[PDB]
């Protein structure tokens, strides 16, 4: 049984030319993909890309390799892919990316009795998606990856997905660290070019940011020290040294909270919806200590009117602040 | 004649002998017998969440096409030779990028017995994924897992085993561990079945446990977190009437805990939830806000109330040490008993 | 709060199949190694299936063959397809979910378990 | 046309084993050099990254031909074919050639047998840095290479006429340092292989100090003279005192962080280290002499009344002579 | 019937063919007609100089030892028949390490027509260098070069040309614009010709004008150290007995300004000259410098000349403002008109 | 003369089996090895291995190569090394390695009449070492480098130093930033495993970390705060706002050292000698907050209690702390 099978393989690659396509100068062939994701990590907000793990699949009929007699799919060595046509897949938005070779090259062939060909492919990619992040870290976002043929058009090749919108599996198993995924999608379209048209797939996915690490690193330490700013207003307005010490230092811990934030979020430079938070907070610091200095001035010679000063700004600084949040989270959520 | 002997061996091995078709194709299973050898369990990474580990990785399988009859029993095949054999195409699921060894030379090894055995050796690093649950952190303990198997045979054709018992079949160095975080506990080794989109395979896994060495953090973030707090209520014992030493005293302990809350979250890793750690500086945090608030209600009612304003510093010196030590005592026994 | 609600169970006639559920809420267990375990009356707890966020399927030595498991990670949920039942099979199925931190065939590493279902056999 | 026979006749009958004359006289190579830039110096690695054209010329009796065209010009194909040098560059941490998009390699060939063979190459070489006098320092990084296998007796290089050029020097990748001018040597190292000639070549660079004044040396200054303020300020005020000559010592503190993150971690006392360390000293010592004065006033009232004006004439003029010192010695004695 | 006459047409072209000689060895110059798509204009590293393109580069050029008759006006060459003729060498001058992609198979295609023009297109991924002058820094603008050539052929051999008007013959995607901090305004396209000690070569030139964003710096930078000079200049208010509080106004304030100055000048690329950045630190340092050496005048002068202590004090809320605006104005005007 | 010598080494390369070892059947091939270390860098605690460049050369006999009639030493191109048998040697403890390439592979072979090879390799290899760093910054490591045959045991090849202690050359030409090379060592040993012995030679380094970056970087910025929060106990006990500011300001002024130090220094997640000194030195100025609140507690109602504690603050203080150093300067040093 195992000689007829090293008769029948033999019989079929003499003769095989590797330079023509599977019925060449007739009906295109039709290509159908499959992507198995394994793994999607390291979504890079300052080089504008991420990195995908995935087996991919190509699934073409070539009547040059139909055989009888054996009732099996014959599994070949990988090594048989180079005496072989494959199809000049590549992907468009694709920076870097290489074949897992440990240990051996991660590929597979796969021969059916009605000369139908399965060839897999395990594949790490880092491809390249915009990224709009004016409205950071409340943003969502949509990556994707562009399947395309090199050399062919639509009167050569065809591209489908196989299966429909199965044909592309694991997404729901994926965890990301700071996202979610949100939904995935599969479109096939051809391209209209000068030369003719062009078969393109297309699979992308969208993205919502988790919010739990900004709300305790970033927004409630802001908007607890512009609370302790107002306790100013509640000391008399002769313990100079009480109130200016208060003043000044809330302002310079509103300073070491931008400033290092600054070093550990990724490097974005162009204003975010995070940067304009910090800065109002940094304003309602900076006035509230310069309310001190009218009242100080002025409650030697008109200390009526500098106690009615302290009194209105425990009332005009709380209800500005919460009127500033609900215009910032409509505008944001 | 001793040196004839060999070369005619090794140029008939290989006569009539295709490489494309595994032993026995179309007629049985072929088993492979695995075991795994760890020199060095190498550094793990929470921020990508992966790990490194250098190994000696041995199969063994019965090829029939390969049998000979001559005064040794042994065979080594050059590198050149032993690429025009059928080998198994083992990969490991959960790999990144893994390298094998070729300095000075390929570190691969392949004995041919006369029986049809044949024994195959490298020396691989691999570089895999060790998904993790930080919600502990720092006093959290991870399995991180190894998988491996064919790539394109299935289960139908190709099937794994250990050479030996699954515990004694993989086997770690006496100096392996190269953990500077971690404390590696054990290991268990199972066998299982996966599915996909083009067929049934056999799997074979590895777990190692760690745990993560907690003494760093106290030291330097639970210490100085705890100090701060205490150094906070130490203005309640003040006398009133120091309005600015009080004032300084509040507002910059409140600084001092902003300096610590930003040293910390370094070395946490970018993680949506709150780790034990975010949850322990927030109280910490509320506890040296809500001393400053105390001092301007007390300040308030001074030179008006007397009374009430001492009556508020007295129960302040209570109330304040034991609500923070009531919540180090929930604390402390919420996560160190998981 | 998280709890795993299993249903399913009742009885059946010395075979046929059955297939008992497992549904989880109040935290996505995708990350998580759901499993199933048994306790026949009065002898022991028992490992039967598990199967980890890789989709990798791991069985006892008793029931392999018989028994396939399955996850839903769309509804958070894992299915038992029990056939060729036996008397022997008669016992109180449970759910579970863990990290599997020192093995995940025994029981004592599981944070999560349901709440049980009795399966009866008759012969 | 008959182009393709000189080749086809060339290469029969030829050895790439065997260097060009092997048994009678070293073959002599003349080697040229063109810098196209050299990149950022790495001091925490001590390395820095050239990029360069790299030819060589030497005479092969085996490769003669009769012809009317004088030279055959050729790509990188032919060089796999003819005996090459194992020229490599010692000091080399990290070296390779350039491939996009075909390899960037050149040969030429005269009837007398003269070959010429260029190619482009990127280099991150090794240079140790003496940091003592940062950032007053200057350093002269070296590139030196030899053959790997033959010794002096059967290969020898030697300089051209023009041996290092270099074009825009301004467009270079140096922020740090500033280009001095360069020289080139030649010496025969003795190994436990055999003696080998090797060839160097010097580029010097002094860096730049617009940075440090801005960042360091002013604010450190200027610090030291607000807590002299203090000096000024009348005994009675104690919390003004004291709240000044703390929190200056808190933004020496800071600012001293800053000073070496630009270096590896050297164990020996550089010149922006003295400088920062004094600094923190002068800080230091003036908080200290109110409370000696503070102290006094109840104790020795007289003798904490000359302490205030002595600090007002020292301090200054200690911090002078300091100065005068330092900048002397960094910037006209080394 | 057909697939015959097409198989030996390729089987044909390369008898008695040599690619170690350019078409028109000795009776012609040859000459390449470049095009360039730019998908994706990549990353601008700044402490590196240098960027990251990625391109489609089409070249065109006859070889009358390739003409063929048959049915198929063109014809498309596999990749290893397409590298055993002839191609030009072109280089990149000031490119660094670049990548030819190789997924899922080379991204290169060669076409060939019967009376023997070729054409030749790859994908190729540019890094290049783009040296910067960073004096106006972040007010800055850069033209960074794109100049490549023939590496081993003089221009007596090999002429490079643009396939239509040099304008039209590089283009950009809408949407390939990758820059977080920098707006891509235009492109220039030229030809020249540059002179080596190897001979005189043909070099094609393309520019790319790059102009920074400022709003960043404005918000992060220049508002707060803007705003902590103003509340320096607050002190002048406060009244003269009050030397805690003027005192601790001065110093704090000093603090503040080496926290912002320490955090700016960590961002940028490590040059050892000023920038325009460093240059309104320095002057914002001075200013709170000022400050407090004005009110220890005033302290000293205070109770033995009252008189002059107040009349420092209203001066200086009018000399210190002044000063702050007309150095701004000097500031803005000069580095936003360069 | 050229034409003799091409003869010559044509007939030696005819009829060469390359897969048969010098002295097949009979007794093993004894291997001579020199080392010629160039650089050594980045000494990684983080990752715990080291980076090592060298000239690796390999010595054997092989009376298959002999020739006769020519009074030369034939150094040959070094692609003649992929038509002759060479010994598997690799390193054991290495992580990641390669020889370098430019302008050609660093390799070299070199004939003799007698039959001897010369084999040369210039690599660059990273080596792990374990590192105990719990008396970081006054610890010592010893480093090594293990060479050892992959596929032979002692009964067809030997190893040994060529050269004895000499083998090894370069060391002292070596200058870390951070280290002092104490000490080398070589030893050459079989290893018994049960398969049979196996040659080994291993190279080990001892290392010894330079402090003084240490002393102007972190002791002494300690040691000047902890002095300065004792000044306060010269201070009048009715200046409150003098003495809190003093002692609350040292706190801050010690927490920013220390966090300083923790981005500056490798991350080494356990407690080191460098941990044990600055937690005690924050320590020491928490205490000296601490005495002042007893003071200003009784200083109304019990005037001569306060000026006492005061007066053995002055004392209790330095003398402590100098005690606390001498312990540590003793159980590290
Ligand atoms: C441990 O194992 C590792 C491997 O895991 C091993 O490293 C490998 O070592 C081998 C050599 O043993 C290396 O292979 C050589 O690579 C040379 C070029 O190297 C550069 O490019 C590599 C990628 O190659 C692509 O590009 C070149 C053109 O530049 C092209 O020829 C290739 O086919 C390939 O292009 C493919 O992909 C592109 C798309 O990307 C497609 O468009 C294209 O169609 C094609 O599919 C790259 O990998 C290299 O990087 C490595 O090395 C550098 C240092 O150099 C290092 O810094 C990196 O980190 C990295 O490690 C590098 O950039 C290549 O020229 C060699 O091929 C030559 O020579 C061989 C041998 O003689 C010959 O068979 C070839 O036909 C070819 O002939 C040459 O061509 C020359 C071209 O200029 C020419 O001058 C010569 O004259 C000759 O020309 C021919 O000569 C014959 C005979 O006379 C004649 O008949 C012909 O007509 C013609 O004239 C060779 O492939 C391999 O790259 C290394 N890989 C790695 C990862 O390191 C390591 O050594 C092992 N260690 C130990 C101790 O054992
Ligand atoms: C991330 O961002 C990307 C880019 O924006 C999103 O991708 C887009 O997704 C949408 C939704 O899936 C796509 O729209 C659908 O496209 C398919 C495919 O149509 C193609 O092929 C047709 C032939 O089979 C062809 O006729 C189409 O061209 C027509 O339309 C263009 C429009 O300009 C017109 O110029 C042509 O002349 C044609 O008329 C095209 O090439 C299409 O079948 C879908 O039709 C559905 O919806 C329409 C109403 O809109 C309805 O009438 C139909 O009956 C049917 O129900 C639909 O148009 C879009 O093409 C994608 N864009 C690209 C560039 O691929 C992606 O979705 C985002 N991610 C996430 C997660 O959202
Ligand atoms: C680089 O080397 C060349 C060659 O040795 C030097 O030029 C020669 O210098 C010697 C004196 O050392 C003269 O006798 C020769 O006439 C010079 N040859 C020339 C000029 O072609 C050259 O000076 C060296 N460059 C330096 C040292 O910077
Ligand atoms: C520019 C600083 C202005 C400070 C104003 C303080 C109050 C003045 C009231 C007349
Ligand atoms: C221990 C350091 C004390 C510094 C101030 C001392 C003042 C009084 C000296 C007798
Ligand atoms: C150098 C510090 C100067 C501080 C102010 C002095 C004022 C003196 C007025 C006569
Ligand atoms: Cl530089």
């Amino acid at each position: 049984n195992m000689s007829f099978v090293k008769e029948t393989v033999d019989k079929l690659l003499k003769g095989y030319d590797i330079r023509l396509r599977p019925d060449f100068g007739g009906p295109p062939v039709c290509v159908g993909m499959n992507i198995d994701i394994a793994s999607i990590d390291m979504v890079s907000e300052v080089n504008m890309d991420y990195t995908l793990t995935m087996y991919f699949q190509q699934y073409w009929r070539d009547k040059r390799l139909a055989y009888s007699g054996i009732p099996l799919n014959l599994t070949l060595d990988n090594r048989v892919a180079d005496q072989l046509w494959v199809p000049d897949t590549y992907f468009l938005n694709d920076k870097k990316s290489f074949v897992h070779g440990v240990t051996v090259k991660n590929r597979m062939i796969r021969l059916h009795p009605d000369g139908t060909v399965l060839y897999g492919l395990r594949i790490t990619t880092t491809a390249a998606c915009m990224m709009d992040l004016r409205r950071y870290p409340l943003d969502e976002q949509n990556c994707t990856l562009e399947i395309e043929s090199y050399g062919y058009t639509t009167d050569d090749i065809e591209f489908y997905w196989r299966g429909g919108d199965k044909a592309v599996t694991g997404v729901e198993r994926i965890e990301l660290p700071q996202f979610s995924i949100v939904e995935h999608r599969l479109v096939s379209r051809n391209v209209v070019f000068a030369t003719g048209a062009y078969p393109r797939l297309s699979l992308s996915f969208r993205l919502k940011r988790n919010i739990g690490y900004f709300i305790l690193q970033t927004y409630m330490p802001s908007i607890l020290i512009t609370i302790l700013s107002w306790v100013s207003f509640w000391i008399n307005y002769d313990a100079s040294a009480a109130r200016v010490a208060l003043g000044i230092t809330t302002v310079l811990t509103m300073t070491t909270i931008n400033t290092h934030l600054r070093e550990t979020l990724p490097k974005i430079p162009y204003v975010k919806a995070i940067d304009m938070y910090l800065m109002g907070c940094f304003v309602f610091v900076f006035l509230a200590l310069l309310e001190y200095a009218f009242v100080n001035y002025i409650f030697f010679s008109q200390p009526a009117r500098a106690a009615a000063i302290d009194r209105w700004s425990r009332i005009v600084f709380p209800f500005t602040f919460s009127l500033f949040n609900l215009v910032y989270w409509l505008y944001y959520v | 004649d001793n040196t004839t002997v060999f070369t005619r061996i090794l140029d008939r091995l290989l006569d009539g002998y295709d490489n494309r078709l595994r032993p026995g194709l179309g007629e049985r299973v072929t088993e492979v017998k695995t075991d795994i050898f760890v020199t060095s369990f190498g550094p793990v990474s929470d921020h990508d969440m992966e790990y490194t580990i250098d190994v000696f990785f041995r199969q063994s399988w019965k090829d029939e096409r390969l049998k000979f009859k001559g005064p040794m029993t042994v065979l080594r095949l050059n590198n050149l030779m032993a690429s025009k054999i059928w080998t198994p195409d083992t990969f490991f699921h959960n790999g990144k990028k893994s390298v094998a060894h070729n300095m000075t030379m390929p570190n691969k090894l392949l004995r041919i017995t006369e029986d049809g055995t044949l024994l195959y050796t490298m020396r691989l690093t691999v570089r895999a994924e060790c998904p993790m649950h930080l919600e502990d952190f720092p006093m959290d303990a991870h399995a991180c897992p190894l998988k491996f198997g064919s790539y394109a045979y299935t289960r139908a054709e190709v099937v794994y085993e250990w050479t030996r018992e699954p515990a004694r079949s993989v086997v770690v160095a006496e100096d392996g561990s190269r953990l500077n975080q971690y404390d590696l506990l054990g290991q268990t080794v199972d066998s299982g079945i996966v599915q996909s989109s083009t067929g049934e395979y056999v799997v074979m896994t590895t777990h190692f446990h760690l745990k993560r060495k907690i003494g760093y953090f106290v030291i330097q973030t639970y210490l100085p977190c705890i100090m701060t707090v205490i150094l906070s209520q130490v203005s309640f014992w003040l006398n009133r009437e120091s309005v600015p030493a009080r004032t300084v005293f509040g507002v910059t302990t409140v600084l001092t805990m902003t300096t610590l809350s930003i040293s910390a979250r370094n070395s946490l890793p970018k993680v949506a939830y709150a780790t034990a750690m975010d949850w322990f500086i927030a109280v910490c945090y509320a506890f040296v806000f809500s001393a400053l608030i105390e001092f301007a209600t007390v300040n308030y009612f001074t030179k008006s109330q007397p009374a009430r304003a001492a009556k508020i510093d007295r129960l302040s010196r209570i109330a304040f040490p034991l609500l923070f030590g009531i919540f180090n005592l929930v604390y402390w026994a919420t996560y160190l008993n998981r | 709060q998280v709890q795993l609600q299993e249903s399913g169970g009742g009885l059946v006639q010395a075979g046929g199949s059955l297939r008992v559920s497992c549904a989880a809420s109040g935290r996505t267990f995708t990350t998580y190694i759901m499993a199933w375990f048994r306790q026949a009356p009065g002898k022991e707890r028992e490992f039967l299936a598990a199967m980890d966020q890789g989709r990798i399927q791991y069985y006892g030595d008793s029931v392999r063959g018989r028994f396939t498991i399955s996850r839903d990670y769309a509804k958070n949920s894992v299915d038992l397809q029990l056939d060729g039942l036996r008397p022997e099979d008669t016992a109180v199925y449970y759910c579970a979910a863990g990290a599997g931190f020192w093995g995940l065939r025994t029981a004592s590493s599981y944070h999560y378990w349901g709440q049980g279902t009795q399966v009866t056999v008759s012969s | 046309g008959d182009v393709t026979v000189i080749l086809n006749n060339l290469l029969e009958g030829y050895d790439n084993k065997l260097r060009p004359d092997i048994g009678v006289k070293p073959t002599l190579i003349h080697t040229d050099m063109y810098v196209n830039s050299i990149g950022p110096v790495n001091a925490i690695n001590m390395e820095y990254t050239i990029d360069i054209f790299f030819a060589q010329t030497w005479y092969d009796r085996r490769l003669k031909f009769n012809s009317t065209i004088k030279v055959l010009r050729l790509n990188s194909n032919m060089v796999g074919k003819i005996w090459i040098p194992d020229t490599f560059f010692r000091n080399s941490k990290k070296a390779d050639a350039h491939w996009i998009t075909t390899p960037n390699r050149m040969l030429r060939i005269w009837n007398d047998g003269r070959v010429l063979y260029t190619l482009r190459l990127t280099i991150d070489a090794e240079c140790q840095l003496q940091l003592h006098n940062f950032p007053m320092d200057e350093h002269s990084c070296p590139l030196e290479f030899s053959s790997y296998g033959y010794p002096r007796e059967e290969i020898v290089y030697q300089w051209k006429r023009s041996s290092v050029e270099v074009g825009d020097t301004r467009s270079w990748r140096l922020y740090q340092f500033s280009f001095v001018g360069l020289r080139n040597t030649t010496e025969v190292v003795k190994t436990t292989s055999g003696d080998y000639v090797v060839m160097s070549v010097y580029f010097d660079l002094s860096r730049r100090m617009g940075y440090f004044t801005i960042q360091t040396y002013i604010p450190c200054t200027l610090i030291v003279v607000l807590s002299w303020v203090s000096f000024w300020i009348n005994k009675d005020a104690v919390p003004a005192r004291t709240s000044l000559g703390i929190t200056t010592v808190l933004t020496m503190t800071t600012l001293s962080t800053i000073a070496r993150k630009s270096l590896p971690k050297v164990s020996y006392v550089t010149a922006m280290d003295l400088f920062v360390s004094v600094c923190f000293i002068f800080v230091f010592s003036a908080l200290v002499e109110y409370g000696t004065l503070h102290y006094f006033v109840s104790s020795q009232p007289a003798r904490a009344a000359k302490m205030d004006s002595y600090a007002r004439i020292f301090f200054p003029t200690a911090f002078c002579l300091f100065n005068l010192v330092y900048w002397v010695s960094y910037l006209y004695l080394g």
